[PDB]
RNA sequence: CGUGGAAGUCUGUUAGAGUUGGUGUCCUACAAUACCCUCUCGUGAUCUAUGUGUAGGGGUGAAAGGCCCAUCGAGUCCGGC
RNA sequence: AGUCGGGUGAGAACCCCGACGGCCUAAUGGAUAAGGGUUCCUCAGCACUGCUGAUCAGCUGAGGGUUAGCCGGUCCUAAGUCUCACCGCAACUCGACUGAGACGAAAUGGGAAACAGGUUAAUAUUCCUGUGCCAUCAUGCAGUGAAAGUUGACGCCCUGGGGUCGAUCACGCCGGGCAUCGCCCGGUCGAACCGUCCAACUCCGUGGAAGCCGUAAUGGCAGGAAGCGGACGAACGGCGGCAUAGGGAAACGUGAUUCAACCUGGGGCCCAUGAAAAGACGAGCAUGAUGUCCGUACCGAGAACCGACACAGGUGUCCAUGGCGGCGAAAGCCAAGGCCUGUCGGGAGCAACCAACGUUAGGGAAUUCGGCAAGUUAGUCCCGUACCUUCGGAAGAAGGGAUGCCUGCUCCGGAACGGAGCAGGUCGCAGUGACUCGGAAGCUCGGACUGUCUAGUAACAACAUAGGUGACCGCAAAUCCGCAAGGACUCGUACGGUCACUGAAUCCUGCCCAGUGCAGGUAUCUGAACACCUCGUACAAGAGGACGAAGGACCUGUCAACGGCGGGGGUCUUAAGGUAGCGUAGUACCUUGCCGCAUCAGUAGCGGCUUGCAUGAAUGGAUUAACCAGAGCUUCACUGUCCCAACGUUGGGCCCGGUGAACUGUACAUUCCAGUGCGGAGUCUGGAGACACCCAGGGGGAAGCAAAGACCCUAUGGAGCUUUACUGCAGGCUGUCGCUGAGGACUCUCACUCCGGGAGGAGGACACCGAUAGCCGGGC
RNA sequence: CCGAGUGGCUUGCUACCUCGAUGUCGGUUCCCUCCAUCCUGCCCGUGCAGAAGCGGGCAAGGGUGAGGUUGUUCGCCUAUU
RNA sequence: AACGACCGUAUAGUACGAGAGGAACUACGGUUGGUGGCCACUGGUGUACCGGUUGUUCGAGAGAGCACGUGCCGGGUAGCC
């Protein structure tokens, strides 16, 4: 939800 | 003086705390007697280390312009 | 939205309220039946939290002892005087009328009784000028000219401490302090860098209010910020 | 510092305690006020029609 | 020249507080925010215990929509259902 | 962090004894608060629990254990809380004020009084022995004092004096250790209380200084200095008793230095002023009596608390004076005390691979987004130190030299087991020999600074700040909370405090009021309801008129108010038409702009130019010393970052005993190359390959596992936010009606309001409040 | 110029596949391949004297490196080859 | 791929050419990249080992423990490279 998996 | 402030605060500012506390500091002749011993012992409050005498006075000096026009009327 | 810091204010929380715990004497008049004979001797000078100037403790004939507003210059020993026929000398507290015109006077009574309320900060002064069977008028320390009843009392002098505002904060940790003695919450954040969740300013990509700072004065609160019933702005023209 | 296991040793301090009208270790002993039966607030018991279903 | 010992002053893993990099170790963990080294502050707008006040469209907020018991662009519980 | 013996036992790597070896030093020791709640002790056990085992245990079972006039609670009052009364509310278990009462502190606020020894498996200022003290009351004597005053009772920074424990030095005595010397370790005790001594401070007499007295420093004085005499007056300190008490196997010391505790002074700071009450004193003595009630075990943490756990996390106070060391409450090492339970072990020179880490020749940032990671430097003394600068700073700039031991000494000081130096001798590759311990310099950007922040990916240039400016308000105020009764600001009063913007200093801050906003004015225009006039209706609905509040039209003021500062020509839009500056910017599309610096080479950086896609003055402009875990760049130094990898160290990994999960699973499944197929097949088609099972590895594929895609669209879905969207609701302003009274302007006093202790004063039919009407009205 | 094509690196188009997720660009490391061949081998022509080249043919065995700016892929630049 | 490629010498200042300039076959020497192996030599490591030396503890001496898994410093065998 923040980028890469789940940064 | 303003020594204390080493490189803060710029010109103006530490200028002035000098100044006030310059004449703040200075030598005050006390309303009583006459000897130049009034020290100030908090904001507005002034002492003769001579007769004791305690009194309200300026702010950061003893007498404020405003004082003396008092006495006249 | 949520309510503007001036709305959580009025709730009159601990954050905004003054130390009053801490507070020495409420300032005010001593009461006299009449005659005048009252007197006391100036036993200390003391700090008043509140006010950030000087105030006199006061020993009087009837034994009574109060803090008083002090003028400049009254010192311990020194013996002050309240009532009609009081001496007309720095210190003494007596009604306008037996008061010289042009003398400089501090904490006057709005209503005669009511224990002084104009004129008190460090240094301020009123300026009796006009005598009348009637009205006794006085020029406050805002330049106003306020008609008194001559029966209003009034100390004699221009009030303690006074040029306290001429040395700057220089830092925080100077404000800090003084404001820790009043009902203040500080420091102060600019609606401008707020959420518009928060302040009719609030919001944007950059910082800037989203309105004229102007408001009217029929604004509700909540609304009302910025310059208030402003009659002009700037200081051109 | 985390809101969870870090913050959790904090946590010494003794509020709800064996109510002395209902027996529910619900008396605040900071509030003086039981949360369960209510007493210190209400000379009444506390009780309300939503701790049930509204048809019950 | 000396005395004096000021300071939101300096050095400082004193205590204590903080949390920059390693994007290291861990990532079914020792741990639902940890470990190690590195790093910042350390007489002040300082840090901290306990007591106390402010309650949900309301608080609190040096303002990040931050925080209000692992819950926040409107807590939690039960009810409406 | 154990090892060898041994003990107990059916059974022993981990239960116990000894020895050897280690670990912890503000803690891994000692005392405790909260919290836990029996976990404490004893005996008997091993089904459960314990990261393996167990004879062990915080486990199971049964017993036992907590003793107080003088330790806490209890009492007092703090922020503040509750109860009753009063008032509000439709009402209350609701609500602000006021009045009265009560509650509110167990380490850590105030406070009547206890010490020493002995004792138990477990308690202990509680029991026992000895000794002491307080309060109250009773009796007796004294006393008539008795309440004024003092105390309780107080901030921050610096500092002197008194002084105990401790630590160390000297010497004596007692006991131990060592074994070439003569050293080394431990001990050498002894309270509360009673009595007594008193420095500092203050004051008195004497004295009589015109220059002296005094301090670490400030200071002091003819308004009377030194000196002398005296009144008052300190320690948890000295001294005597206590004590042919107690304690010790014994000796059962004496002096000294530095001195925590404790005592007592001096100085400095505040736009900050640093609790209160009970209580004590003031106010004698003897004897006797009484002194109840509650707490008291244990843990207090890498197993007794919170975190689901015997959790590497979190969790307050006191011991800050044990020795060497050194500036040190620092490192390192070592006592006292604690521990081998940060609790599974055995085996392989012990491979690959991984975690921490040591050393790497020559080169030396070539690595890389970037010197990330690591490295360099380092303590102290001497010499010496640029630009710039707000004259404080920059600055430990930079750079250079020194540094040990041994012998004999000098100087400072009362002295230290304190400090500063001299001469001579002498070892090493190396003298801050370990440890501790900065790499340095420059250019540009940003923010002035310290400070604040996204608990859990952002610490920054973001927030704050002083400073600058504007706005509102004379207090029956402005601003704000409440439905009301009422309240914050406010024990406040314009040198105030409310509302905003900008953000140290320095030089400055141009032009525009057209639109929008705010405010002032206003002939005239527009402008609701009540009352009033006409018509209408036996009344009424209703229609129209007159008067006209705020508001609007209109006019003016205002930009450190929202914001604006162009096209065209030698005015046009719409008010003005970009001033100082700055400029390819963290703002410049074109763009790696052009020129220069620097490099072999430089989309970088810096400087100049600059027509600026789309800079610019408190939406602050320019600029700036200092500051910075902030962004970019250059240099010296340094180096395994790199050329290019090697060897080593410890823990794993691997084998063995014991313990023993989870993720995942439509089915089938030894695949590979191609093809086909809903266009990304182990399974279909064609071929190829293919004996089974097992160990280790690094992860190519199973569009691997994990998550009903956050992107995107869609749904007559949701929410937060905005506004000149729609509709409404608070709130403010204004007219009107009621309260409400006497004689389109006016007087009065009697309701009503406010000030006042009262007398009375101000105000006054207004205001407040109830009702209604018009306007404003993202505050909701 | 006009005309005919091959490829499937670029871009564009389409909306077939996956929205109960097939993890991004660039780089890196490590493996296989393609030829439309840059060098190397063998050749043809030359405006081929020689030397140095220019163009073409067969050919994929081997090789095709190090650096400066930029996250860049791309590209620009330096010295080697 | 177990080998790829380059430089130099003799050929030769020759053939060729007015000159300037300037080859080749062949035989040699070496370099570079790649590959496999090996350690006499050089180099690294070498917490085997021997020595110097700082702090501290065992009274001194002697002889030792600890300072992160060698306190630091100096030398270094085998083996592995
Ligand atoms: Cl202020
Ligand atoms: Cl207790
Ligand atoms: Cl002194
Ligand atoms: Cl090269
Ligand atoms: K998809
Ligand atoms: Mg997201
Ligand atoms: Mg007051
Ligand atoms: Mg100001
Ligand atoms: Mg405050
Ligand atoms: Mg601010
Ligand atoms: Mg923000
Ligand atoms: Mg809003
Ligand atoms: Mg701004
Ligand atoms: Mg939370
Ligand atoms: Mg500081
Ligand atoms: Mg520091
Ligand atoms: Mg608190
Ligand atoms: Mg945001
Ligand atoms: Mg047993
Ligand atoms: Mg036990
Ligand atoms: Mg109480
Ligand atoms: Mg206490
Ligand atoms: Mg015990
Ligand atoms: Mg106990
Ligand atoms: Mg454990
Ligand atoms: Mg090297
Ligand atoms: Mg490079
Ligand atoms: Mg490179
Ligand atoms: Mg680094
Ligand atoms: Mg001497
Ligand atoms: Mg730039
Ligand atoms: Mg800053
Ligand atoms: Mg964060
Ligand atoms: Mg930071
Ligand atoms: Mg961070
Ligand atoms: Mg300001
Ligand atoms: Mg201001
Ligand atoms: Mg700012
Ligand atoms: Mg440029
Ligand atoms: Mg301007
Ligand atoms: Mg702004
Ligand atoms: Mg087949
Ligand atoms: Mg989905
Ligand atoms: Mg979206
Ligand atoms: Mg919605
Ligand atoms: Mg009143
Ligand atoms: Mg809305
Ligand atoms: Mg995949
Ligand atoms: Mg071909
Ligand atoms: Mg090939
Ligand atoms: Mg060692
Ligand atoms: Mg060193
Ligand atoms: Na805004
Ligand atoms: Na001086
Ligand atoms: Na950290
Ligand atoms: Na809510
Ligand atoms: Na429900
Ligand atoms: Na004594
Ligand atoms: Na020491
Ligand atoms: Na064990
Ligand atoms: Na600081
Ligand atoms: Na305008
Ligand atoms: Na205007
Ligand atoms: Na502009
Ligand atoms: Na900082
Ligand atoms: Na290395
Ligand atoms: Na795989
Ligand atoms: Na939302
Ligand atoms: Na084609
Ligand atoms: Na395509
Ligand atoms: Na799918
Ligand atoms: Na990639
Ligand atoms: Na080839
Ligand atoms: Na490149």
């Amino acid at each position: 939800x923040t980028x890469p998996f789940x940064x | 003086r303003s020594g204390r402030f080493g490189a803060r605060y710029g010109r103006v500012s530490r200028r002035r705390v000098a100044e006030i506390e310059s004449e703040m500091n200075e030598d005050h002749a006390c309303p009583n007697c006459g000897e130049d011993r009034v020290d100030r012992q908090g904001t507005g409050i002034w002492q003769c280390s001579y007769c004791d005498y305690k009194f309200t006075g300026g702010s950061y000096k003893p007498e404020t312009p405003g004082g003396k026009t008092v006495r006249r009327s | 939205g949520r309510r503007i810091q001036g709305q959580r204010r009025g709730r009159g929380t601990s954050t905004f309220r003054a130390p009053s715990h801490r507070y020495k004497a409420d300032l005010e008049h001593r009461k006299v039946e009449d005659g005048d004979v009252i007197a006391g001797t100036v036993v200390d000078i003391e700090h008043d939290p509140a006010r950030s100037a000087p105030v006199a403790a006061v020993e009087f004939e009837d034994g009574d002892r109060r803090l008083i507003l002090a003028p400049e210059g009254v010192g311990v020993g020194d013996e002050l005087q309240v009532g009609v026929s009081a001496e007309i000398a720095p210190g003494n507290t007596l009604p306008l009328a037996e008061i010289p015109e042009g003398v400089p006077v501090c904490n006057v009574e709005s209503s005669p009784g009511d224990g002084g309320k104009f004129a008190r900060a460090s240094g301020v002064n009123a300026q009796l000028l006009t005598h009348d069977r009637n009205v006794a008028v006085v020029k406050l320390p805002s330049g106003e000219m306020k008609r008194l009843d001559p029966q209003c009392r009034a100390t004699i002098g221009v009030v303690a401490g006074g040029g306290r505002t001429d040395k700057p904060f220089v830092k925080a940790g100077n404000k800090h302090h003084k404001m820790k003695a009043r009902g203040t919450k500080w420091p102060n954040v600019r609606g401008v860098a707020m959420n518009a969740v928060d302040h009719p300013f609030g919001g944007g990509g950059r910082q800037h209010p989203g309105k004229p700072k102007s408001i009217s004065r029929n604004a509700p609160p909540g609304r009302k910020v910025g310059d208030i019933a402003s009659k002009r702005t700037g200081r051109g023209g | 510092t985390g809101a969870g296991t870090p913050s959790q040793g904090k946590k010494n301090t003794t509020t709800h305690t064996k109510c002395r009208r209902c027996g529910e270790k619900s008396y605040h002993t900071k509030k003086k006020v039981c949360s369960s039966c209510g007493f210190g607030k209400s000379a009444k018991r506390r009780d309300y029609e939503w701790q049930s279903k509204a048809g019950e």
